[PDB]
RNA sequence: GGAGGGGAGUGAAAGAGUACCUGAAACCGUGCGCUUACAAUCCGUCAGAGCCCUCGACGUGUCGUGGGGUGAUGGCGUGCCU
């Protein structure tokens, strides 16, 4: 029995260049280069959803430190003062708060401050 | 020389779009009474019944 | 009025009537759930004391089972050889926050 | 009634042949020989 | 908007050499189309000039459409059968040579004034 | 001028016209939508404004357990094989 491999082989094909919709030039034409191209977009997606939590994470930081600032506080204290004072919001929330809520952020900074040492410098 | 790597689609296009034709510019004329278009190059043969129009 | 409630790790921002995606709990659409709250800001005073917060829980309907985008993974490594390909998607419930 | 459709080999009688050269998922490339030297192209005798 | 087509097929000319004819008289009258292409210096113009000729003729003729209201809406070349030539060059190597050719389709339509 | 085409006919079909079954890809056009002329880009990926299209709900536009196209802008990112 003489096989033909062209069913099989344009499956496979086809499922490469329709993934390869929108790309410039060759990778979104030619199988071989959008093979490639593909192997480099699985690779990358892998990559950055790992990182994406970080990078969330680092704007919240960066927005909450903000609103601290606004209240005459770091954002170390705060989160130190936060700790001990037993409140368990996470960053997501907090920086959700400083944007959308300013009045329950201040309120979190007060018990903050109220949580804190009174010599932060002190061997304590 | 010899070119070392094959053109991309838009530097090719790029270049190649600069190979075109100008339109001249036509003005009218009355030759056996009909008005038709011509070059202003050619309007006094024109009226002198030098240049065939079709 | 709203409260940041926690559940399957993570913690939400509801109110009353808000429909928010969740890791699965093993619960039948339809139902209702309870769970724990993290911070309740009502009206203008903050509940923040863990006592208080221990005193309430946000009461929501399970509105359906749904799954996550399909995601896929193909690991490589150049000159090597090496290909691993992989899907995924992942369960989530659907909740429908009753009241605070 | 036993019929031309219902005869099956024994349970583990039968094996699938491997086929070697048939990508990275497999045995691809080598055929499970390595890299170069007289063992890759041919053979080397018994004795 | 009504409208007659007509169509050169196998026209010895290079779709690229027709296309540089092409992009002076799109959008344009049938008429001011006619006399753009009867002056313009270029070989494709005469056969550009016969097929948009022919399509306002189909219009008056087939559909009754009034010659002074045609427009010429879509023209464009494609590209026919291609021809394989030879031409010998020096120490004993031989060149392929391309004789092209291409497709004219052209569709005029009725607007108002 | 022909070539070729448009009507008209034949045909079940001319998206069967003696360049003729089916008619893929590379390659070449035309039209529409988004974008692009202060910008250093393995050309993707993750966030993402704006614009356009579409499915539901309530009014007249405004959200949603929505979906698609394009993407200014920011982060990351040294092609495949041997």
């Amino acid at each position: 029995a003489r096989v033909k491999r062209a069913l099989n082989a344009q499956k496979k094909r086809r499922t490469v260049l329709k993934a390869s919709k929108g790309y410039r030039g060759q990778r979104s034409r030619l199988y071989r280069k959008a093979k490639e191209q593909q192997l480099h977009s699985l690779t990358y997606a892998y990559r950055d959803r790992r990182a994406r939590k970080g990078e969330f994470r680092k704007l919240w930081i960066s927005r909450i430190n903000a609103a601290a600032r606004a209240n005459d506080i770091t954002y170390n204290r705060l989160i130190q003062g936060l700790k001990a004072a037993g409140v368990e919001v996470d960053r997501k929330n907090l920086a959700e708060l400083a944007v959308s809520d300013p009045a329950a952020f201040t309120a979190l900074v007060d018990v903050a401050r109220a949580a804190l040492p009174e010599d932060v410098n002190a061997p304590s | 020389a010899v070119p070392k790597r094959r053109m991309s689609r838009a530097n090719t296009r790029s270049r190649r779009a600069q190979w075109k034709a100008e339109a001249p510019g036509l003005v009218t004329v009355s030759v056996a009474g009909q008005q038709r278009k011509v070059p202003r190059r050619l309007l006094k043969a024109a009226r002198l019944g030098l240049v065939d129009l079709d | 009025t709203y409260a940041i409630v926690k559940t399957g790790g993570k913690q939400y921002k509801v109110a009353a009537g808000d429909v928010v995606k969740v890791e699965k709990l093993d619960s039948e659409p339809g139902a209702s759930v309870s769970l724990p709250v993290a911070l309740v800001v009502d009206g203008a005073n903050v509940t923040s004391k863990a006592d208080d917060l221990a005193k309430v829980a946000v009461t929501a309907e399970v509105l359906e089972h749904t799954k996550g985008p399909k995601i896929r993974i193909h690991k490589f490594k150049n000159k090597t050889g090496y290909h691993k390909r992989q899907g995924h998607r992942q369960q989530l419930t659907v909740l429908k926050v009753t009241g605070i | 009634v036993i019929k031309l459709h219902d005869l099956k080999p024994a349970p583990g009688e039968k094996k699938a042949k491997t086929r070697v050269g048939r990508g990275e998922g497999s045995k691809g490339k080598t055929a499970g020989r390595g890299t170069k030297g007289t063992k890759a192209r041919k053979n080397v005798p018994v004795m | 908007f009504p409208s007659a087509t007509a169509k050169a097929r196998y026209v010895r000319v290079s779709a690229t050499k027709a296309r540089r004819v092409i992009d002076l008289v799109r959008g344009k009258s049938v008429e001011e189309a006619l006399d753009i292409l009867r002056w313009a210096p270029q070989a494709a113009s005469e056969p550009v000039a016969k097929v948009i000729a022919s399509a306002a003729a189909n219009a008056q003729n087939n559909e009754g459409l009034d010659p002074s209201t045609l427009v010429v809406a879509t023209v464009y070349a494609d590209e026919g059968p291609t021809a394989k030539r030879i031409r010998p060059r020096a120490q004993g190597r031989a060149f392929r040579i391309r004789k092209r050719t291409s497709h004219i389709t052209v569709i005029v339509e009725s607007r108002p004034p």
